[PDB]
Order: C-alpha cells, then structure tokens, then sequence
C-alpha cells in the first residue's frame, strides 16, 4: 500500500494551488478518503472526507466553501483544489484512506504528506510531554467533551502515534482494538469521556507523539497531542 | 468361494452390532422424557428479513459473533451480512456460480464455498489491499461439494458427491486425511464441539462417526428410509440429528450406537433439508420443503412450532452460538432472523 | 480380484464397529435429558429473552 | 446511526447497486442444460451449433449459455434453467428403452415440474439406414411396434421412405407418450428429429425457447 | 332528482371491496411469481388496483361530505381550497387508470409478440420506471391547471368538481378538456390496438392457457371501451362545441357513473374474474 502527495510549494495568499494523491497497492475504489493537515510546530486537523463512490463529502468549516475534494478512481489519484488560501493553510497534508463496515478500521494508512508553504467535541490530552525510559510502562489519557459511546455499543475513539519525521500511524481503532501490525504491547482502555492508552514495556520506536481521535459524529476532531520524550 | 464365506461372516457381524444394540436399548427416550413438562407453544417472529440475494440460496453459516454470516446463492454471489443492522459486509463473486455450501471460519478471517466445480475455494475476508481475495482452491474431489467446515484457519473437513469426505491442509492445499466407508453421495457433515470427531450423513441412509485425528470410521447408524440431507450435533457432543428424504428427524445417540428417537408426523410428507439444536439442544429446528420450518421438542418428539414465512423450500438454517436467533435460508432468496418475545 | 479385497474390508471394519463400548440406553437418554435441564435457562429460544436483552429488536 | 454506521450502510447500498446490475446482465442470456447418453451425440451438436463444459452461441443476437455437466440430488441445482435438452440416439434400439426411463425420471422430477424439455433424436441417418436394411427389427425390443400405424395427420419428409416414417413416428411417440402421461401443461416437451450433419439445431432451441418462454408469461397473465 | 347519497356510497363500498380484494390476492401472487421471473404484470396490475383503491376513497369520502353538507360549497368551501383538491383528484383517479391500462397492454404485447425480447432485455427497473413514469405523468396533467392560473369549477351537480365545461371562452379553457380527452382516447386507442396484436397473435400461435388469456382481453378490451367512450368522448364534444353542445347536467353525470364502473371493474377484469382466482375464493368461503 503506498499514497503519494504532489502539489505542494510555496504559494501567494490569496491564491489557488491542486494537490494530489497517487494511490497504489489496494482497492482504491473502495476505500474513502480523507485529508489531514498538520501545521509546523502544532497538531492533526482533519480538512475534508470523500467516501466511497463520492457519494459523501464533509468539510471542515475553517476549509468549508473554499476547498474542493475529488476523487479519480480509474487514475487512482486523489485531489484537493485549494482556494482563497490564507497564512492559516501553511502545513503538510496526508492522504489518508478508510474504509467502513462491520469491524473495519478506518484511518488504517496515511500518506507521506505534502508541504504547503503560504507567504464540534473537544479532545483534551492535558500532559503535552512525558519523560519515559525504555522497558517502563507509560500511560497516556484522554478526554472528550462528549459521551462517545453510542447506543450501538460502540466507543468510537483512535489512537494514532507520529514518530519523528513520518506520518502518523493508527494503533487502537474504537477505543479498544489494536490495529494490524502494531505490537501487543499497546492496549487502550476507556469508558465514557475518559480514556488510556497503556505502552506497556517502552521501546524506542515507541518515542513520538500520540494523539486521540473521535470519529462519533462529524466534524473529526483529533487531541493536542502527547509527547514521549527519552 | 473365498468371497461367499467372506460375505456371509459380514451379515454376521452385522447380527452382531443388531444384537449388541438390543441388549443395551433397556429403556426408550419417550419412557425416559415422559415426566418432564413440554417446553409449550414457540412463537418467533421474523425479527430480520435479509434482500439481495437474485437467485436460489443453497448454505447459510453464521458466525462465532453471532452477528455476522455468510449466504450462498447460485447467481454466483458469497455474500457476508450483519445480521443485526442487514447491511451487506461483503460481496464475493464466485468463478462458479453453481455453490452449494458455505463456511465461515471461526477465527472469522476465511470463509469457503464449493458446489459442481469440485472445488472448495477458500477467501481471506482480512486483506490489506482492502478487497476480498481468493487464497486456495481445495482441488483432488471427484464429485460436487455438498458441505464443508473450518476446524481452524488451516484445516477444514469437506463431503463430495464421491462418496468421500476429505480433510484438507490449507497451506498446502493437500488432502491430510481422506475417508472412505459411504457407498452413496455424501450430502452433509457436522463438527463436534471438540472438533475431534464428525458426523456425516449420505444418499444411503446411513450416518457414519469419523475419528479426524485417526481417519476411520467409528461407528455407524442406520434407520432412515431415503437419502439424507442434513445432520447436526447435539451440543455437548454426544448425540446428533439426521434429516432426510423420509420425512423424518431422528436422534441417534453415539455412545449407544443406536436411534433414541424419531421426529415425524403424519401430515408431514415432504423432505427435509436442514436440521440444528437450540443451545440447551431442547429444541430441534428443522427445514422442510413444504416452505416450513417445525420446531421440535427434541426430548418429546412434539412439534413445538412452525416458522412460516418463506414462499419456496427452506434449503437452510442455523442458530447462532450465543443461541439467541435462528437464521432460514429458502429458494426465494430470503433469509429471515427468528427468535420469541416474553 | 477387486471384489474380493472390498470384501475383506468391509468385514475388517464391521469387527471394530462391534467391539466398541454401548451404554444402557437410559443411561444416554438421562444425559440428554440432564443436559437440557442444566442448560434450560441459557436458551433463548427456549425461554424467550426480554425485548430489552433482544438483538434483533 | 453514528457516523460510521452511515459510511457502513453507504457501502451496503453500493454493494446492492452492484448485485442488481449483475443480475441484469445474467438475465441477458438463456440458461440450457444439456443431457444425453455416452451414445447420444450431443458433442456434436455442441460443436456445430458453436467438470462442467459451458458453450455459448448466438442465435438472432440472442445469446446461449449451455451447460454440459460431466443425478437426483446435483440436477436440483438446474431448477430455474430455461429448457433442459435432452439428446438421444435413435439408431440404437438396445438403448431406447434407456433412454426412456432416463427421459421418465428427468421428466418426473419433483424439482423439474415446471422445466421444458427440448428432445432431440439425434442420428437420423443412421436410424434410416438402418431400417432400410432390415437387419434389426423395432418389434424385437418393442412388441407394440407390430400393431402399430403411421397417423394419417403424419407429414413426413419429402423422398422419405414410409418405413422410415413410420419408425421415426414410433420413436418420437414413445417419448412423447411419457410427457403427456403427467405434468397438465406445466412443461412441454419438444422432439426434434436432428442427425450428425444438421445446421438448424441452433434456430430449433431458439424458436422452442421462445413457446417456452411464452408459455411461462401465460401462466403469469391468467394464474393470478 | 336522479343524484342521492346512496349512489355514491355504494359505488364506493363495492369499488374499495373489489380492490382490496384484489391487493390481497396479488400479494400472495406476486411471491410466488416473482421467483419465476420479474414479474412485469403483476407490479403494474398491483400499480392499477393500489390507485384504483385511492380512487374511490379519496373522491368516495369528499363526496359523502359533501351530500351530508347539502351542497352548501359556499358555506364550508368559500376559500376553494376543497374543490382544487377535488378536481385534482378527480382528473388523476380516471387519467391514471387509462394510461395504466395502455402500458399494461403493450407490455403484455411484447410478452408476447416477443417473449425472449421481453426476458432479456426488459428489466424490472423499466417496469417500475414505467409504473413510475405514467403516475408522475398523471400528476403532471392533473397539476396543469394550478400551473397554468386556472382552477377546476363546480360541476352542475354540485357534487363533484372538475374542469371547467359551462361556458368556456378562452382557448386554454378548452385546451384542457381537450388534452384530457385526447391523452384518455389515446390511451383506449393504444390499449384496443395492443391487446388486439396480442389476441390476434395468440389465436394464430394456438391453432393452453390461450384461450384463457383471449377471453381476457376481450373482457379488458370491452369494459375499457363501454365506460369510458361516453365521458371521454363528452368532454371532446364540449371541448369543441362550447356551450353549443347538447351536454345536459345528467347527460354528464351519467357518462361520469359509468367511467366509474372501469376503476370497479377492473380488479374483477384483470384479476378477481379468472379461473385460479375463483377456485381460491371459493374454498376461503367454505372454510
Ligand atoms: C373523471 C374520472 C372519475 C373516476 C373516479 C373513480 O374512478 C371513481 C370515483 C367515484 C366518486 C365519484 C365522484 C363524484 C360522484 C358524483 C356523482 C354523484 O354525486 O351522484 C364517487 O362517486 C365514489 C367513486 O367510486
């Protein structure tokens, strides 16, 4: 699985820029779309969702009215016309598939992102940073402004960890079920509006950031973010 | 000359296995179950009615979640529901649109199909390409697939029209053991709990106990009239229920190697095409092809009710292992979900 | 000379068949019968569940 | 219905979307089951119109899928097919009476009530050769043949001898005797006399497929 | 005089009766042919019988209301706002009819004229396209007026409302007539003309189940003609000749009395009046 973005660079404020997504390796078609953006310095800020067919879209309402999301299914390839673009739009975008049904796991893959250069429930993660030793356990919370536990019994919270320098990566989907290719060693655990997710035996891959996602209802709004630091 | 006194020492031992299961039938299961109270009227209702399907379905097999399952229908289509919210996970085209049977793994990662193309096809449901993908073609039956079950993700025991039953490694693709002992086709095959031994019921009328570690058969079971269409386990294990062309259910026991009780009525003429146990094993459910399904007292051999809402042969059913629903498949292709109210 | 070595077989597997241990009949009736009384109350098709405790609502 | 629920029951909609162009497109051919004995020919039929053997041919841009299957409990599978065919050899008197009984059991199949059969007594030619010879006699195998008499509503060929007309019409009768004795017009069967070097059998299915077809909106029309 | 309560009442009674059992017994029917194929009549005659049954209820209801209100449409209907959904009503209950009728018999025509045709290249989404198109087209005609400024006047009975036809002047004032007329003579033309292929056809193919179905276009064939011709071609002849006609007040309503008979007659025609159906309704009585 591999998602290239191309289009970034520096732009004027106020104008137009097209950016795009080359999706190989898996059934595009199949998969909704999202774009995420992470501005220098700060933390994930979902933009836009495209589902599957085009049949659906979201915007955020700091992009709504101004950004275009498509989608070319025969091409693979995923765009996002920019336009109006503010000294608010400078960060790096990801392309980011999901796909949904019975037991799924959304947000599974994200891109490399683009650099883009211009010249609603509350996740709450209080502690910023964290200093950790390798082989101890650490703990990382979370809080929501809103019950995510819906009447199907579902919790819907994602875990998602940054290491330095890559794109993030999802480790527990709906609150409690590890993702494919993470280690056992990650559990998360929660009821309500609050939540942990336990690293038990720290190694130094696990040294990054760690933000906590809702995906109960529309706008997608991701933590501050939690740093683990040596 | 060595071939007639060969047959004859046959007919012998079978007066042997007659005899021997004369001296231990002391009492009968009707004698035995008269005292305790009849489970009464069971009413279910139609709490599901699953669409999409545009031909025939032949195999239904829910889950170990209880909540999702897979259909097999002739228009070429191995569709996954979740039965609670009737969406459709998945939807699977055959090669071959001739399907008779499904299985779906316990682990939940694979489900399998096979039917005219003498090929059980396995599927891996759990891809990171997103899309549901054929993994192995179980080739080597001579004969259409008529059932077969996943003992794990690697192992899983398929009856062919042959007259054989198999059991295959997945990884290989190779036939582990191969059983022989059934003079017509084999039509249906039910795992025990522990997954060590399996029934398997044929066109002969007979019902054979397989030992899948040692690859023989262990014990045989005859009583039935025409060919056999569909056999199911008691749930602890001990005892197992044949449906067949004679229009009757009967329960045999393993350990004393006989028939304990028959499910008939005189009304009742049609064949029967699929059997199942409630949990506590109380209740029989069994298909018809009168569009019916009658709901056995399995101690009492009394019909305890009939759930009439298909409008062709109820080819299917299952109950989930949490026992809380039944599903019935039919040749309208429609699958409806049952269970009672207080 | 095919039949004569179907035959051979057919009787070596009818021996083991009639070697096998065989209970009293009520002996396995009983065990039905207790299995279905342990597990009556587990059984929601037996005993219906409340509309609350209902999947299929 | 959460937000994931939506995106799950959108992707059930598309999946329906899907199932029900399939099945248009699966309505757009015609289904035949092919039968017959080792002797019957029906290869050849196959071959000249043109383990399950599957041929499709066109007739009229009409399209043909034929299955040749290489039976009580698997022929159930054929419940919905359009017409079963059902090749025999007519020049083989030993094996009529086989094929008969195979005809009766296919005919009064309890799965196949409302399924037409499309006959074809295949191998014509050798059936007049073979009584212009005179070696073998139907009355042998079977005894009514003696006392009995070509119709005289019988239109046969033209330059057709009348023991050959006369066999033809007591071979055809045999099997048609067997479709009329039960079923009350719920199929019908269609005998065709064809050989080994006829180029209509294609157009014969497709114009008996059509009574076939026609036949069942009747039912549909009145049995309301 | 020749109008009273009871004559409504009772049409209305038997028209519901007749149609719901109808529905009912196309319930059954349809799961049990929708196996064998898509069914394409049944959809269109459930279609028929369902407006059918809106028909007599909806323009049974107002009309018993108005009888017990003794006509006082100016006392209890000053805004208008009763006899617009009157007219509407009205024009849709015996426009959609006809134009079911018409697509009934040329879809039958193709069944079979061309029944491999009708198999593999008609699918069940152009039969509810169809059922769709034609009751969207009524609609469409039974709204022209309210689109077009114009509104349906009380009739000379004061029992029922419907197009204007007393003393028409403007030249859309007897368009309206007219295009009613020409849609529902066009739809009985179409209908005598398809169902005539499919009789003439079926005669020839026969020399089973033929003479059945024969006897049943004749029966669909005469109904829809003998009910209908004398509204239909009234409302041509006002459209034409104005105020000039000899249409009197009960020459009307009696042309009104019998198109009603159409909607009546039509479970009876197209379903209930057949020999499997009567061999059912036999055995449910005695039972
Ligand atoms: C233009 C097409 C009209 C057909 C409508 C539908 O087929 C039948 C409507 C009938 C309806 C007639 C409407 C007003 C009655 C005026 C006759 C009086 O007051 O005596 C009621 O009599 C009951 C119902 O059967």
């Amino acid at each position: 699985v591999q998602l290239v973005e191309s289009g970034g660079g520096l732009v004027q404020p106020g104008g137009s820029r097209k950016l795009s997504c080359s999706a190989s390796g898996f059934a595009f078609s199949s998969f909704g779309m999202h774009w995420v953006r992470q501005a220098p310095e700060k933390g994930l800020e979902w933009v836009a969702y495209i589902s599957s067919g085009s049949g659906t879209i979201y915007y955020a309402d700091t992009v709504k009215g101004r950004f275009t999301i498509s989608r070319d299914d025969p091409k693979n390839t995923l765009f996002l016309q920019m336009t109006s673009l503010r000294s608010e739009d400078t960060a790096m975008y990801y392309c980011v598939r999901s796909i949904y049904y019975y037991g799924s796991s959304p947000f599974d893959f994200w891109g490399q992102g683009t650099t883009l250069t211009v010249s609603d429930i509350v996740m709450t993660q209080a502690t910023s940073s964290v200093p950790v030793t390798p082989g101890e356990s650490v703990s990382i919370s979370c809080r929501s402004s809103k019950s995510l536990l819906h009447s199907n019994g579902n919790t819907y919270l994602y875990w998602f960890l940054q290491r330095p320098g890559q794109s993030p990566q999802l480790l527990i989907y709906r609150m409690s079920n590890l993702a494919s290719g993470v280690p056992d060693r990650f559990s998360g655990s929660g009821s309500g509006t609050a939540f942990t997710l336990t690293i038990s035996r720290l190694e130094a891959e696990d040294v990054g950031v760690y933000y906590c996602m809702q995906h109960l209802e529309y706008p997608l709004t991701f933590g501050a973010g939690t740093k683990l630091e040596l | 000359s060595e071939l007639d006194q060969l047959r004859q020492e046959a007919e012998q031992l079978k007066n042997q296995i007659r005899d021997a299961r004369k001296a231990c039938a002391d009492a009968t299961l009707s004698q035995i179950t008269n005292n305790i109270d009849p489970v009464g009227r069971i009413q279910m209702r139609t709490r599901r009615t699953l669409r999409g399907h545009l031909a025939k379905i032949y195999a239904m097999h829910w889950g170990t979640d209880s909540r999702l399952l897979v259909s097999a229908s002739q228009d070429g289509k191995l569709i996954i529901w979740d039965s609670y919210t009737t969406n459709k996970v998945h939807a699977i085209p055959l090669r071959s649109s001739w399907v008779m049977t499904c299985a779906y793994a316990p682990s939940g990662n694979y489900v399998a199909c096979g039917g005219l193309d003498n090929i059980c096809s396995i599927y891996n449901l759990k891809t990171r390409e997103g899309n549901v993908r054929v993994s192995r073609e179980l080739a080597g039956h001579t004969g259409y697939l008529s059932c077969c079950r996943f003992l794990d993700d690697n192992q899983i025991v398929t009856s062919s029209g042959d007259t054989t039953c198999a059991l295959w490694d997945i990884e290989t693709g190779q036939q582990t053991t191969t059983f022989t002992g059934h003079t017509g086709d084999v039509m249906s095959l039910s795992l025990a709990p522990d997954t060590r031994l399996f029934v398997s019921g044929a066109c002969d009328a007979s019902a054979k106990l397989w030992d899948v570690r040692e690859g023989m058969c262990r014990q045989t079971f005859t009583g039935h009239e025409s060919d056999i269409n569909a056999i199911c386990f008691f749930p602890n294990g001990n005892a197992f229920a044949t449906g067949s062309d004679d229009a009757t259910c009967r329960l045999f026991d393993l350990r004393a190697d006989q028939e304990l009780m028959t499910y008939s009525h005189d009304n009742i003429i049609c064949g029967i095409t699929s059997v199942s146990f409630s949990k506590s094993g109380r209740l029989l459910l069994a298909g018809y092809d009168d569009f019916n399904c009658n709901v056995w007292d399995a101690l009492k051999a009394d019909r305890a009710g009939v759930l009439a809402g298909h409008d062709n042969r109820v080819s299917c059913l299952g109950v989930t292992d949490d026992g809380m629903a039944v599903a019935t498949g039919s040749w309208d292709s429609f699958l409806k979900i049952w269970n009672g109210s207080s | 000379t095919a039949s004569i070595a179907q035959a051979r077989k057919l009787v070596e597997q009818l021996k083991m068949e009639a070697n096998i241990d065989r209970i009293k009949v009520s002996k396995a009736a009983a065990d039905l019968m207790a299995y279905c009384e342990a597990h009556a109350k587990e059984d929601p098709l037996l005993t219906p569940v409340p509309a609350s405790e209902n999947p299929f609502r | 219905v959460s937000a994931e629920d939506k995106a799950a029951a959108e992707r059930s909609k598309m999946i329906d979307k899907n199932l029900r162009e399939d099945g248009e497109k699966a309505r757009r051919t015609l289904r035949l089951l092919l039968l017959g004995a080792d002797n019957s020919g029906k290869s050849t039929i196959v071959k000249q119109m043109r383990g399950i053997f599957e041929t499709k041919f066109q007739v009229d841009k009409v399209n043909f899928h034929m299955f040749d299957v290489g039976r009580r409990k698997w022929i159930q599978c054929f419940n919905d097919v359009t017409a079963i065919i059902f090749v025999v050899d007519s020049s083989d008197y030993n094996r009529l009476q086989e094929a008969l009984n195979d005809f009766k059991s296919i005919w009064n199949n309890r799965w196949l009530r409302t399924i037409s059969v499309i006959l074809f007594l295949n191998k014509q030619d050798l059936l007049a050769e073979k009584v212009l010879a005179g070696k073998s006699k139907i009355e042998d195998y079977f005894p009514e043949f003696a006392r009995y008499t070509t119709p005289e509503d019988a239109t046969p060929e033209p330059g057709e001898d009348p023991r050959v007309t006369r066999a033809k019409y007591f071979i055809r009768k045999e099997f048609v005797d067997i479709s009329t004795a039960s079923g009350d017009g719920r199929h019908i069967c269609y005998p065709h006399f064809t050989c080994a070097v006829d180029t209509e059998n294609a157009r014969r299915i497709f114009n008996d497929c059509k009574d076939i077809i026609l036949q069942m909106n009747l039912r549909e029309y009145n049995l309301v | 005089n020749r109008l009273s309560v009871f004559f409504s009442v009772i049409f209305m009674t038997v028209g519901i009766l007749s149609n719901s059992l109808a529905i009912a017994i196309l319930m059954k029917a349809y799961q049990r042919f929708r196996q064998k194929s898509k069914a394409s009549f049944l959809l269109l005659a459930s279609g028929l019988v369902i407006t059918d049954f809106f028909g007599h209820l909806i323009n049974g209801a107002i009309a018993v209301f108005v009888y017990a209100s003794d006509k006082e449409w100016i006392r209890f209907d000053q805004s208008n706002v009763l006899c617009s959904i009157f007219g509407i009503c009205m024009v849709f209950s015996g426009l959609c009819p006809l134009l079911l009728g018409s697509v009934m018999a040329i879809e039958r025509c193709i069944g079979v004229t061309k029944p491999i045709f009708h198999s593999t290249k008609i699918t069940s989404k152009h039969v509810k396209m169809m059922l769709s198109g034609v009751c969207l087209f009524a609609v469409f005609i039974a709204l022209l007026p309210i689109l077009g400024h114009r509104d349906y006047k009380i009739q000379a009975s004061r029992t029922w409302c419907f197009y204007n036809t007393e003393d028409i002047k403007d030249w859309e004032d007897r368009f309206y007539l007219l295009l009613f007329s020409f849609l529902g003579l066009l739809a009985l033309g179409v209908s005598l003309l398809c169902n005539a292929i499919t009789g003439i056809t079926l005669l020839r193919v026969k020399f089973s189940h033929h003479l059945e179905m024969v006897i049943q276009l004749l029966a669909i064939m005469c109904v829809s003609c003998i009910c209908w011709s004398p509204f239909l071609v009234t409302m041509a002849n006002i459209g034409i000749n104005g105020n000039h006609s000899l249409e009197t007040c009960e020459t009307t309503l009696f042309a009104l009395r019998m198109a009603t008979w159409n909607q009546i007659l039509d479970p009876w025609v197209y379903i209930l009046l057949r020999k499997a159906v009567l061999k059912n309704l036999y055995k449910l009585a005695s039972q």
